[PDB]
RNA sequence: UUGUAUACCUAUACAUUACCGCUAAAGUAGAUGAUUUAUAUUACUUGUGAUAUAAAUUUUGAAACUUUAGUGAGUAGGAA
RNA sequence: UGAUAAAGUGCUGAUAGAUUUAUAUGAUUACAGUGCGUUAAUUUUUCGGAAUUAUAUAAUGGCAUAAUUAUCAUUGAUUUUUGUGUUUAUUAUAUGCACUUGUAUGAUUAACAAUGCGAAAGAUUCAGGAUACCUUCGGGACCCGUCUUGAAACACGGACC
């Protein structure tokens, strides 16, 4: 889907020998909240003990990008499983939302490295400014004043007329 | 209550036309806008008990 | 016409065609009349597509209009004149059909007596001899 | 703006007036000062006062079984969903020719020398304005490619 | 004797519609108590969550009773321990839905029977629409639609205290002490097929979609099936 | 597809004697009326035992 | 008096009575006169009206009778209001653009050509054979005389000869085709009221005279984004 | 889904909506656009569009 | 090709309905003035009941009719 | 701003279907609606009009406590059985008699209208019909019996009656 972010919090439900277990939290990227509560458990089983059934899910809440029309570069610290292959990457994308950059990373890994998405762990996701990005296909856009003439449109198929009388003509003037 | 939300809308829209008050597009409007005089009795004449 | 049944129903036939024995077209020793195929490989019996259909009992006729002729009535064979008088009280529900071996001499009483009793016959004007 | 759901498609019922939401244009504006709106859903072809063009393209089937009760009909100008649903409900006919009657000039003066098989459009078929029809008899199949006519009645607007 | 038969069967007729008019009056004052329970319950949880934010805590809401469990796959190629859970849940056909209590003894049956099943946590609206539109009932082993309150009352009012439909909606939604009878009274809900259909049917919901716990998205799927 | 209807789906009781004795089937006519209209299990035992065979109705002594 | 009032007929499951309507009875006039009407009798002056028993000692028969009779009500029409220029889609005047006059109490539509323009009389069209166009002539004070209703031109009769009897009489039938002179009189009254209000506007291809040119559907057209 | 015109108003690359709104008015773009050579052509197809009987 | 998006098409599957069967359950058997139903006189409650006079339906191959539910793959084979 | 949820929310336009021999052996059952109905105020368009308020009893909420029961956390909050008034809201019962083309017709499908007369002997109108075919077209479609794990088999048998 489109992969919005959440904060899933978990406990280890306190048998009376232990009062008030220490409450870890996350930043999970997921299509929906039913799948964010098995990405919490997948990532925490690497880190602390307490699986489910022996833990609780305290509040999972969605976080709503704090500037949806400001324009910023997102660096994603990733690690994935290739065919021979656990690696780390640091990818950079350019977007407005932070769930929209993570989802622009889950396609790119599928395109470029064949990476079906169960292999990708996300470490960190930031909003790095500029003159901290490196990633030359993102530094293309870090200059006012940028021009680029367009060549891009739609060319309906068949059309509102399949057998046209007047030739689309990719160019004019 | 849905029939009462209608009357508050067609009244508050028509403050730029405010024609009638008779029967055509304001029977289902201005009759019940003046049947709040029929609940002026209920506060006034019912405090005799 | 004559005495049409008792506010007649509209007959719905599940299929009008009949059932043809498998491979009965290939041989002139096979009648078309349905035999169930028993053979171990038979693609009719194993109900493959495109083949000739088998008669199951989902094809059975409505129980209201089972054995009803197109004219509304069930059928009653008549063999002589006294057997026609059984239909004095059944003429809203039954036809009458004269048995093929009732002669022309005696079929004339039966078509006579079945206008009085108002029995609708299925084969009137058969084995006449429409002369004197 | 879904809090402004009452005021997107809003022009004519407040121009009638039926409870009057908001009678503002959204016109695909030829009036130019606030020119807006979506040159929305066109695909023109003709034929048609009665006798709007369809062709019986074939039965309503899967790739290996046929279901020859519904029938797909391609209509002349329609090639989106909005276009092929205008005809939904309406009455269709396959009219063709025979020679011989078993009838008289009881009515107009005929050898019954033109046949017809009527039907309804029941629904649409793809995303490109094809349609699904249900004739009284069944459409013989050598009718494929031939003209079916979309009568403009049972008439909605 | 027939001279006493109009004497007897005219008070047995007068008393009969005095009962039915009595129980018409209960079922309005009964179902008004139930409908006010649900409104207070919802405004409680809103009040509690908004308190625990201001008290700088968390409010973990209650883990759920009431699964609604649908059978989504197959009667062919099924294993005997998962064939047996689906006969104890009364799930013997595709798109069969039943109502299930969520104790630990049945979750470990919902985990055995997982790839053939989806489940989740119904709304009140989904409890009503399944019993209004789809709710049939079991009358001496036969399946009897609803069509009135006498089909529910004639079998669950001497023993249990269920006479209305909203009774049967009460002790299924708020899982009451006669839930065992309120849900075995029903037949399994012979649901339609979704509109728009399915997602994969042989991956988990959390993989890419279908079987197992959808958990709140059982509601959206019952709109398609009811 | 649904499950699964072997047996003894069709119950293998008797519902009639296998017996063309007319005096015996006149007692079945009484006792279907008597069982249905007086719902005593006495009259249902007499009816169900009136259907039975020569085995299952053994003799009984005068002693 | 009043205040009984079934006001369901739109909403209608919240049907607006029974929160109010039972709240006017202070035991008002609990009365009856109400004859156990003794007209039905074996009553003779001498007449002996008993009645008789004809064959109901009967025919041997479920003599033909069908089930019973649920009846016609609510008529709902599209928002086509007179005088719109309709287009007659069908039925013997197909293609002609007629003018609406009124609707029936059976949901039909009263249309004139007017007869001087279209040669289409005062006849009645079902609105399932009509495209109601966007061209409406204003008729701010037109009468539509109130003897123009369902039982007016309505069929009768073919006596087949003189109602003589069951004789087989030979050819040269001239059975029906009048129209009456009060039939012809009426579209001199409504057309002279129409051919003044049609002409009352700045003309176009219908709007003051030319309403005579029979809709057809040419090349590069539609039915399906033609705003008729 | 964009088709480019010949007009280029001037604001900073990181401007908020009020600076953009201020610059449409100073350019006199509404009065220029509706008399532009083929915004005229837009409204004739809009006039030709769907065209009452 | 990889990762996704909506919108469609497609089974003998699923839902509803009509019909066949099978299964399982249930009803019905005062005919003599038996049961009703519509009127027409009186005891009386206001109203109902009873007597009387005004038309029919019902001798359900009790192995028959009537009611309701579910259900349907089949070689070897068994059984009606 | 959006997303999720709920309210016969409401409206619109469609499609397909409609058991039903109401006794060839059990009420057309009850519900509900419409027609004459003591009043008196208060309004309303002003038309046969229309609305409201005024009657008892029984509840139920909202509110104000006083109890009580019992629990996340307890500065408090939630909760069970109550009580009484403060109160302000909402439902229910109190519609009898006669009549009528208003629901379940106790698997409802029922109406208006067009066409067409079942002629004394014999036409015609409408609908239907793989009767044994022929014509035309699209989909399906291997040859049966057999032994076999598996047959259309380049396994065996079978030219036809």
């Amino acid at each position: 889907g489109l992969l919005k972010e959440y904060e899933v919090v978990g406990r280890k439900l306190p048998s009376e020998k232990e009062p008030q277990t220490p409450l870890y939290k996350m930043r999970i990227f997921a299509p929906d909240n039913i799948v964010a509560k098995s990405r919490f458990w997948y990532f925490l089983r690497q880190l602390k003990k307490f699986k489910k059934t022996t833990g609780e899910i305290v509040s999972i809440k969605q976080v709503y990008e704090t500037s949806p029309v400001k324009i910023k570069n997102f660096g994603i610290w990733l690690r994935y499983d290739s065919r021979s292959g656990t690696h780390n990457m640091y990818r950079e994308y350019r977007d407005l939302t932070v769930g929209g950059a993570v989802t622009q990373c889950y396609r790119d890994m599928g395109a470029r490295h064949r990476a079906r998405a169960h292999s990708i762990q996300i470490i960190k996701v930031d909003s790095i400014p500029a003159a901290k990005t490196r990633r030359v296909h993102v530094k293309q856009f870090h200059d006012s004043k940028i021009k680029f003439p367009l060549v891009q449109r739609v060319h309906h198929k068949g059309n509102r007329k399949l057998f046209s009388f007047r030739k689309p003509r990719t160019y004019f003037q | 209550a849905a029939e009462k939300r209608t009357v508050a809308k067609v009244l508050a829209k028509a403050k730029k036309q405010n024609v009638e008050l008779a029967k055509s597009h304001f029977a289902n409007v201005a009759t019940k806008a003046a049947a709040n005089r029929a609940k002026l009795l209920a506060a006034r004449k019912k405090k005799v008990a | 016409m004559t005495i049409r049944p008792a506010y007649r129903p509209k007959i719905v036939k599940k299929r009008t065609k009949h059932f043809i024995r498998h491979q009965s077209d290939r041989y002139a020793k096979l009648s078309h009349k349905w035999r169930k195929p028993k053979g171990i490989d038979n693609r009719v019996r194993r109900r493959f597509k495109g083949q000739y259909l088998m008669p199951n009992i989902g094809y059975g006729s409505n129980k209201r209009t089972r054995h009803m002729l197109p004219t509304g009535f069930k059928k009653f064979l008549v063999h002589n004149v006294r057997e026609l008088e059984v239909l004095l009280m059944q003429n809203r529900v039954y036809c009458g059909e004269i048995a093929h071996g009732v002669s022309s001499k005696k079929r004339k009483e039966i078509v006579e007596r079945a206008k009085q009793l108002s029995v609708r016959l299925t084969n009137p004007n058969g084995r006449l001899r429409s002369q004197e | 703006m879904a809090d402004t759901q009452a005021k997107s498609t809003t022009a004519p019922k407040a121009a009638k007036a039926q409870k009057a939401p908001k009678a503002v244009k959204a016109p695909k504006a030829e009036k130019p000062a606030a020119s807006e709106a979506k040159v929305s859903a066109k695909k023109y072809k003709r034929h048609g006062r009665l006798f709007a063009k369809a062709v019986f393209t074939g039965y309503k089937r899967g790739l290996r079984n046929q279901h020859e009760n519904q029938a797909i009909l391609k209509i002349e100008g329609a090639r989106r969903k909005e276009h092929g649903s205008f005809y939904v409900g309406k009455r269709c006919v396959y009219v063709y020719k025979a020679e011989t009657k078993k009838c008289v000039p009881q009515h107009p003066e005929r050898k019954t020398r033109v046949r017809a098989v009527w039907g309804k459009v029941t629904r649409i078929h793809g995303n490109t304005g094809a349609v699904r029809a249900r004739f009284n008899r069944n459409l013989p199949g050598h009718a494929m490619g031939h003209r079916i006519r979309i009568m403009l009645y049972p008439s909605r607007i | 004797k027939q001279i006493s038969k109009r004497v007897a069967e005219s008070k047995r007729r007068l008393k009969k519609a005095a009962v039915i008019a009595l129980r018409k009056k209960e079922n309005l004052v009964r179902a008004e108590k139930y409908q006010n329970e649900y409104i207070k319950a919802e405004q409680r949880e809103i009040k509690l969550r908004r308190l625990a934010k201001k008290r700088n805590q968390f409010y973990v809401p209650a883990e759920a009773k009431l699964a609604f469990v649908v059978r989504i796959r197959g009667i062919n190629k099924v294993a005997p321990k998962v064939r047996k859970v689906l006969q104890l849940f009364r799930l013997r056909q595709i798109n069969n839905g039943v109502f299930i209590k969520l104790n630990k003894a049945t979750i470990n049956m919902l985990r055995i029977a997982e790839p053939y099943i989806t489940w989740g946590y119904p709304n009140l609206k989904s409890v009503r629409e399944l019993i209004y539109k789809r709710g049939f009932v079991k009358h001496n082993r036969q399946r009897v639609p609803i069509t009135d309150n006498f089909v529910i009352e004639r079998k669950l009012r001497q023993a249990h205290q269920i006479q209305c439909v909203e009774d049967l909606v009460h002790e299924i939604f708020t899982v009451g002490p006669n839930f065992k009878y309120a849900s075995n009274f029903l037949w399994p809900f012979k649901l339609n097929t979704p509109t728009g259909g399915w997602r994969k049917k042989a991956n988990h919901y959390v993989n890419g979609g279908d079987f197992g716990n959808r958990e709140d998205q059982i509601n959206r799927l019952l709109r398609k099936m009811v | 597809g649904i499950d699964i209807n072997h047996k003894y789906d069709r119950k293998v009781r008797r519902t009639e004697p296998k017996s063309q004795d007319v005096y015996l089937r006149l007692l079945v006519k009484l006792y279907r009326f008597l069982q249905r209209r007086t719902n005593k299990k006495f009259n249902r035992i007499i009816l169900k035992r009136l259907f039975m065979s020569k085995i299952n109705r053994p003799p009984l002594s005068l002693q | 008096k009043g205040k009984k009032h079934p006001v369901n007929s739109y909403l209608k499951g919240g049907i607006l009575r029974y929160s109010k309507a039972q709240m006017y009875k202070r035991r008002a006039l609990y009365r009856l006169k109400d004859k156990k009407s003794p007209v039905v009798e074996k009553a003779k002056v001498p007449i002996k009206k008993s009645k008789a028993s004809y064959p109901t000692k009967t025919f041997v028969k479920k003599r033909p009778s069908k089930a019973n009779f649920s009846e016609h009500k609510r008529n709902t029409r599209r928002n086509l209001t007179p005088g719109t220029v309709l287009i007659l889609l069908a039925g013997r005047h197909q293609g002609k653009r007629v003018v609406l006059l009124k609707v029936l109490a059976s949901g039909l539509l009263l249309v004139t050509g007017p007869f001087a323009l279209n040669s289409c009389p005062l006849r009645r069209v079902s609105q399932r054979y009509v495209i109601g166009t966007s061209s409406k002539v204003d008729l701010g004070a037109f009468k539509v005389p109130e003897h123009l209703n369902d039982a007016y031109f309505r069929r009768l009769k073919a006596k087949k000869d003189k109602k003589t009897g069951e004789a087989d009489i030979f050819a040269a039938k001239k059975e029906r085709f009048v129209p009456n002179e009060q039939r012809k009189k009426d579209q001199k009254e409504v057309d002279a009221a129409l051919l003044k209000v049609i002409k009352a506007h700045p003309e176009g291809k219908f709007f003051a005279k030319y309403l005579q040119n029979m809709f057809a559907l040419h090349s590069s057209q539609y039915p399906h984004r033609m705003r008729f | 889904n964009l088709h480019l015109t010949k007009y280029r108003i001037k604001f900073p690359y990181t401007a908020p909506t009020r600076i953009v709104r201020k610059a449409w008015t100073e350019s006199d773009l509404k009065a220029q656009w509706k008399v532009s050579p083929w915004s005229v052509k837009a409204q004739n197809i809009c006039k030709r569009s769907s065209l009452n009987d």
